[PDB]
């Protein structure tokens, strides 16, 4: 089951993930690619953002489906 | 000058900003969205700027217009004219110009041809048909702006021509990869280092250097083709050389062509762009809904009335024609129509701030082609704010005759009033405050008599470059309070403000005058902090007094947007931050290997040299007052801290200015000759590891010794700049002559130079030092200097680059100029004002959701970065349950109390507890000072003591709160965490 | 049978508290003993933190029981009474090394987002930065260990807060730095091992390293003891003083083998010139100890 | 004679050795209880590193006692 991430500046990915995989083990399979804490990222899908623990059977995620990483910003 | 867009230089760039320069660009129609614009282009800084109007002021257009006054309402000036020498404030160095040429079909249009860029406003649509007809027609292509604001619906276009050219896609700097194996294959494969992969994709372009054994490949670019994380792909290698070591491969950036549609063709299918990916769909409707409107006010040559319902199912009917007109024959939203009639006439500030700071980003685009435009089209709303009203009456929208119609046509007169009675509390009066002041003010937010007050504080004065972003402000205005100069301007824009401005600076110190009580009385909280402890601790003190908190923060074009509502949601430390990385020590001492090492290298050692041994030195003799005396005990034995390194340098102190220059040319010397050799002497260049590999590998680079030059421009900077330092750091007076380097040539004529290769010795010196009468009090003084970056004369931004300059020279590696080292070493956030106009729309835009009251659903967080372009909307983390044993649970929202006495000890507190809550604790501690550890010895005891006299807490204090644990279910784990609890010393 | 009473006198002060910084009516922190980390621990004063308490909590049980002790090497903590955020660590230098009952004194500090990140550590012990005694360490007390430093290396050397803890921390320490080749500590000339110039570099360092030691780990400390380890050295150096006297005597017969060499030589007598003189004085040191 | 033994993750592994126990044997027997490398496999007993050749008994330890794991070098 094929799955694409688009993080801000245009960056996206390709993973691998099955439907009943849980949240943390998926944004785990992140890191072994770009090294940002499972903790330190933050994932979004058609506008809810993705509670640990569940599936992707809970939030309906389907094949090609697209989700986005996001990061909190600090200037002023 | 850099003195005004030091911020502005990082975002854009060297050539974007000669570009920007020798440019003209017209505007049409100065309403609130055209006032705003401008305002933004002007604050840009473009050379020549035409604006246009055919109109007069009214007193409608009062609610606005920040910058109009009864005056001119009273004159009916057009309003080109009223507005002009206001908006010429900003900026001396933007010509602005008005115009009042009438604007119809017949008039001619080639005048227009002038400028680059045309942005209308308030236009009819055949007529914008015409003018984007001719300017896409035109050699070279004029880009085309259209936008507008009806209601709570705002509608965005563009159109550069059939072809455009964008010399940066993303305006990410390339980044750096180092070569571990190439394999001579067909098609060649490089391998990554160990650990760090690449992140890259396939089709990207590339460049090589300094590459062993396959030299040919240097210099060249290929195309790769990712394999594994550490992999990838690339073109023929078999002909070449074997692959020794060494490589270093940069991304190279590639322009892009992309290709827009003229306005017509673009209305039978409109580009959008998806913003919410819970309704991707919605935009077509809502292009749908504004195409029948504009019908409609075409037909009837008027806007629907509001609650006219004959108006409405005409609008209905005709958006039902058009809909299926379209080439997707979409669907239709009859709530949509039936909201957009009812508040069609309406118009609301915040969106519009949005939308011209999105649309001032997108004319920098225009005319710089820096990053990627939109395509093509763009809608913006907020209708969860009438989501949630229901079905209200049209006679509260009807208007009183006040500066507040338009708004009451918006969302009705009792949630007005309910703004006018707001004490919200304000933190930071950064670039984001003054623009939340002026929407407050547009608001009237808090301007009831009986109530609404607002309190701003911020101990920073006003700064020069600050100006570029901070409006409010003027460049006379230098070297005064923030908050007093905001509150001034803001109540010249409307009297009826009522503002509290402080110079305090928010943290746990001043928290007595930030009591609980004070956070109770205000009733919102926002935030613009540029650093995140600050915004950690503000978070924790408004948990505890169940507050909604609203935080915001951006950089370049990104930015982000949090709501915070008690109860409900989480809170901003339930998530981390990405903390700053460090180099490895080593690396930076011996092997550096990119340009920033040598900048923080530098600037360390700059700070150990001028900062940390002088106080030393003065704190040493303070503790004692006489030299003698401290030789005496020396000479007894007695040990003194610090003493070898005081003394050193104390047996080192110049005199006079020649002495300066010798000891600028030792440490010199010392610095960029000697540390060298030493490491070639420890370390040969040939020797191996124990596989092999050779010692001077990747990604360390061998270093090289250099001999002192004067003719060096480089060398010369930095023997003044340290010549100056040092008399200013031993307080011995100089004359800039002396600086010639004539002179300095005289001085070092006679001085030699050190080849290259402990208790009694300091003690010899320290009494040579007293028999020669240089233990003075005098001499027991040392100047401690502090760095600043805005100091254009003191030279630490010149010393600091020379020093980096020669460092990076020291390991070859390429140099860089002076305004890059500044931003490195200042750590200067770059800032742009849309961005920061934006944000704040877009936090004035939820105000009004948190103001009434509504339910979880309709609060949206908004993440974006228009470089890209891109926005994202979702709904806020829901507060997450939290159990821990028996079933019992809380959240972080919870807060527990117990009620003490005079005589109440710890055994009462926990049977207490353990009564209350039905389980008993094993740990407390108040913050992060420990009361009671089992664990730990004598602690027993601790039980059968006053609370009062245990925990000594502060008169004006009638409670207090504590961090409580209770053990695992099963041993070996961690104590489960529970609410933190409060307790009384009394009723 | 003397390293069972050693070991039996020394379990009972293997742990224990000390009141370090005391407070006026205002709130203001005076520090009664010297402290690397003080600027930090008063600018730092967010009680925010409070996962870093519950892990403290759990860790000081281990800690309680799980310390190493041994005649040949241990370790000795102190904490403040009030505050648990601030730790003194001392380490004794093991046996069969140029160590040989040493005394090291380590300023430890714990960041507000412990256990986010690794904790601080810096040895003060050094000499007044003038004596560097490891090539993974350095004359200011700090340390060449990617495990404490967060950079990019590998997942496996990194502070995890699931895994690490500090007591592990410490057992890295030992056999890991305070070696008995320390200059085979340093990459690249581990490549030399068995040639004789690296045989003759490492014997070098080693009577660099014994004099080194002999005059800033053992005069130094019964000179001027820290407070909170005054007793303790007392009692440790009273109860060692014949054995170290012998083992000194030792060292002092060992070095001047090859003091007949002509590469080394020079510095072979001068580090034998030192060492004699500190042996000297430590001598009459020893003999008015009191019990 | 079993012998405790307290790794990084914690758990206490007590497993039966013999007083002629040879280090070699023990770095491919202990290989599997964690999936630690031998390498990696590097320990202290006496707060002391051990060697591979030698038993338990040359080192004079007793039944029962508890050692510590420790990882790879690497420096700044
Ligand atoms: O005080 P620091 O910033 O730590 O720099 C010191 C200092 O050099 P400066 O006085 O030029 O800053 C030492 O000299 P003294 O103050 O002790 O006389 C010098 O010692 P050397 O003269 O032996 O070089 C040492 O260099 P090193 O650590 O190589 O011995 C060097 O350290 P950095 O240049 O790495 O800061
Ligand atoms: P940018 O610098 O434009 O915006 C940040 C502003 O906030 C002020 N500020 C930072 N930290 C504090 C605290 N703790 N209290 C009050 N004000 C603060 C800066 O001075 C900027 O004006």
């Amino acid at each position: 089951m094929q799955i694409f991430v688009k993080t801000l500046t245009g960056k996206t990915i390709t993973l691998e993930v099955e439907p009943s995989d849980t949240i943390e083990n998926v944004k785990a399979k992140i890191q072994d690619k770009e090294g940002i804490p499972p903790d330190q990222q933050r994932l979004i899908f058609a506008g809810k953002q993705l509670e640990d623990g569940r599936t992707l059977s809970d939030y309906n995620i389907q094949k090609e489906s697209t989700l986005h990483l996001v990061l909190r910003l600090r200037g002023a | 000058d850099d003195a005004l867009y030091s911020r502005q230089r990082y975002v854009l760039g060297d050539t974007a900003m000669q570009k920007m320069a020798k440019s003209h660009v017209f505007l049409s129609g100065m309403g609130g969205l055209g006032l705003e614009i401008a305002k933004n282009l002007v604050l840009a800084g473009i050379k020549a700027v035409t604006i246009h109007d055919t109109e007069k002021c009214q007193a409608w257009d009062l609610g606005t217009n920040f910058f109009l006054s009864e005056d001119d309402v009273v004159n009916k000036r057009n309003r080109a004219e009223a507005v002009l020498k206001h908006i010429a404030e900003l900026n001396p160095y933007v010509h602005v110009t008005s115009s009042s040429v009438p604007f119809n079909e017949t008039t001619d249009l080639s005048f227009l041809d002038k400028y680059q860029c045309v942005v209308l406003t308030e236009m009819k649509l055949p007529l914008q048909k015409k003018i984007n007809d001719f300017c896409r027609s035109q050699c070279p292509p004029i880009k085309f702006i259209s936008a507008d604001v009806h209601g709570i619906w705002s509608r965005l276009f563009c159109d550069f021509g059939d072809e455009f050219e964008v010399l940066d896609t993303t305006g990410e700097e390339p980044k750096e990869i180092f070569i571990s194996n190439i394999t001579q294959a067909n098609p060649g494969i490089v391998t990554c280092l160990e650990n760090h992969p690449h992140k890259l994709e396939t089709g990207q372009f590339l460049t090589f250097r300094e590459i062993n054994g396959m030299t040919g490949l240097n210099g060249s670019i290929q195309q790769i083709t990712v394999i594994s994380p550490f992999s990838f792909s690339i073109g023929d290698t078999t002909e070449l050389e074997p692959y020794l070591h060494g490589g270093i491969a940069v991304q190279v950036k590639t322009p892009k062509t992309v290709f827009f549609e003229s306005l017509e063709r673009q209305l039978k299918h409109p580009k959008c762009l998806i913003v919410d990916f819970s309704n991707p769909e919605a935009p077509l409707e809502i292009h749908t809904a504004m195409l029948a409107l504009d019908q409609f006010q075409e037909k009837y040559s008027r806007k629907p009335n509001v609650g006219c319902q004959q108006d409405s199912e005409e609008l209905l009917k005709l958006a039902t024609s058009i809909s299926e007109t379209l080439e997707e024959k979409p669907d239709v939203n009859a709530d949509i129509v039936h909201w957009l009639s009812w508040t069609a006439q309406g118009f609301l500030s915040p969106l519009a701030a949005a939308v011209g700071g999105v649309a001032s980003q997108e004319v920098l685009k225009a005319v710089t082609g820096k990053f990627s435009p939109l395509c093509q089209w763009l809608y913006l709303e907020a209708a969860d704010i009438v989501e949630s009203l229901g079905k209200p009456e049209c006679e509260e929208f009807l208007p009183r005759g006040d500066r507040y119609d338009a708004l009451r046509a918006c969302i009705g007169d009792t949630l007005c009033q309910k703004l006018q009675n707001l004490n919200i509390f304000l933190v930071g009066c950064g670039a984001i405050g003054c623009e939340m002041l002026k929407n407050f003010a547009l608001l009237g937010v808090g301007t009831s008599k009986e109530k609404g007050m607002i309190t701003v504080t911020d101990p920073d004065l006003i700064e020069k470059s600050n100006l570029n972003r901070q409006f409010l402000f003027r460049p006379h205005h230098i070297q005064k309070p923030k908050s007093y100069t905001a509150a001034d301007a803001t109540l010249k824009i409307n009297s009826q403000i009522k503002i509290d401005a402080h110079l305090n600076k928010v943290c746990p110190t001043t928290e007595t005058i930030y009591n609980d009580e004070f956070y109770t009385k205000q009733d919102v909280i926002i935030t613009a902090l540029d650093n995140v402890e600050a915004r950690r601790y503000v978070d924790s003190r408004c948990l505890a007094n169940l507050r909604p908190l609203l935080d915001s923060g951006t950089m370049g074009t990104k930015g982000h947007t949090e709501v915070i509502v008690p109860h409900l949601t989480e809170s901003y430390n339930s998530h981390r931050d990405p903390p700053e990385e460090e180099i490895p020590f080593s690396t930076l001492k011996s092997f550096p290997a990119a340009i920033e090492h040598t900048i923080q290298w530098a600037r360390d050692k700059f700070e150990s040299s001028f900062s940390h041994k002088p106080s030393l030195f003065n704190k040493f003799w303070q503790t004692y007052s006489s030299a003698e005396e401290v030789l005496q005990k020396i000479q007894s034995g007695h040990s003194l801290e610090g003493c070898f390194q005081v003394i050193k340098l104390l047996s080192r102190r110049p005199r006079n200015w020649s002495q300066c220059v010798e000891l600028a040319r030792l440490k010199f010397e010392k610095y960029f000759n000697h540390k060298a050799l030493q490491l070639l002497h420890c370390f040969p260049l040939d020797i191996r590891l124990k596989d092999g590999s050779l010692f001077w590998q990747s990604p360390k680079r061998p270093p090289s010794p250099i001999k002192f030059d004067l003719n060096e421009p480089l060398h010369l900077s930095f023997l003044q700049n340290a010549a100056k330092l040092y008399a200013t750091v031993y307080c011995i007076p100089f004359a800039e002559e002396d600086l010639s380097a004539d002179a300095l040539l005289n001085i070092l004529s006679e001085v030699k130079i050190q080849e290259f290769k402990d208790e009694r010795n300091a003690i010899f010196q320290l009494e040579k030092a007293i028999l020669s009468n240089e233990a003075t009090k005098s001499d027991l003084q040392m100047a401690v200097l502090s760095f600043e970056k805005d100091d254009d004369h003191n030279g630490h931004i010149d010393f600091i680059t020379a020093a980096s300059n020669l460092r990076a020279k020291m390991y070859s590696i390429e140099p860089a100029d002076r305004f890059k080292t500044k931003r490195i070493a200042g750590k200067i956030i770059p800032a742009i004002a849309t961005t920061t106009a934006t944000v704040s729309g877009l936090v004035a835009l939820e105000m009004i959701k948190v103001t009434g009251g509504y339910p979880f659903e309709a609060y949206k967080n908004c993440f974006l970065n228009l470089a890209i372009p891109i926005v994202v909307f979702t709904e806020t983390t829901e507060v997450r349950k939290t159990k821990i044993r028996n079933g019992i649970s809380f959240t972080i929202w919870d807060r527990w109390t117990v009620h003490g006495k005079e005589d109440f000890t710890l055994l009462d507190f926990i049977n207490a507890v353990k009564e209350k809550y039905g389980i008993e604790p094993t740990m407390v501690v108040q913050g992060v000072k420990m009361l009671y550890v089992p664990v730990m010895p004598g602690h027993a005891k601790r039980l059968k003591l006053t609370m009062h006299k245990l925990v000594k807490p502060t008169t004006e204090k009638k409670y207090v709160d504590l961090t409580v644990s209770f053990a695992p279910d099963i041993d070996g784990d961690e104590d489960l965490p529970g609410p933190p609890v409060r307790y009384y010393f009394s009723h | 049978s003397l390293e069972e009473k050693y070991v039996a006198v020394m379990k009972k002060l293997q742990f224990d508290t000390f009141e370090m910084v005391s407070e006026d009516e205002d709130g203001k922190l005076g520090f009664k003993v010297n402290y690397h980390y003080m600027s930090q621990v008063k600018n730092a004063n967010d009680a925010n933190s409070a996962a870093r308490a519950r892990r403290l909590a759990q860790e000081a049980v281990t800690l309680s029981t799980s310390l190493p002790l041994s005649s040949s090497s241990s370790v000795f903590v102190r904490c403040d009474e009030e505050r648990l955020d601030i730790m003194k660590v001392l380490i004794t230098g093991p046996a069969d090394t140029p160590y040989a009952n040493g005394c090291f004194e380590f300023d430890v500090y714990f960041p507000q987002d412990y256990p986010s990140s690794p904790p601080l550590v810096n040895l003060e012990t050094t000499g007044g930065h003038s004596v560097r005694f490891n090539p993974n360490l350095y004359n200011d007390g700090k340390v060449c260990l990617s495990i404490l430093n967060t950079w990019h290396g590998r997942p496996e050397e990194k502070w995890n807060p699931q895994t690490s803890s500090f007591l592990q921390v410490l057992v890295s320490v030992q056999s890991l730095i305070l070696v008995a080749e320390p200059y085979f500590n340093e990459p690249g000339y581990e490549r030399s091992r068995g040639t004789p110039s690296g045989t003759q570099s490492s014997r070098e360092y080693d009577g660099n390293i014994r004099q080194a030691t002999v005059k800033w780990a053992m005069l130094e400390q019964i000179r001027n003891p820290s407070p909170c380890f005054k007793e303790v050295i007392h009692k440790h150096f009273y109860l060692k003083r014949v054995e170290i006297m012998a083992q000194c005597e030792e060292w002092i017969a060992d070095i001047q083998q090859y003091s007949s060499d002509k590469r080394v030589g020079r510095t072979m007598s001068h580090h034998a010139a030192a060492l004699k003189r500190h042996t000297a004085q430590l001598r009459e040191e020893l003999l008015k100890l009191p019990c």
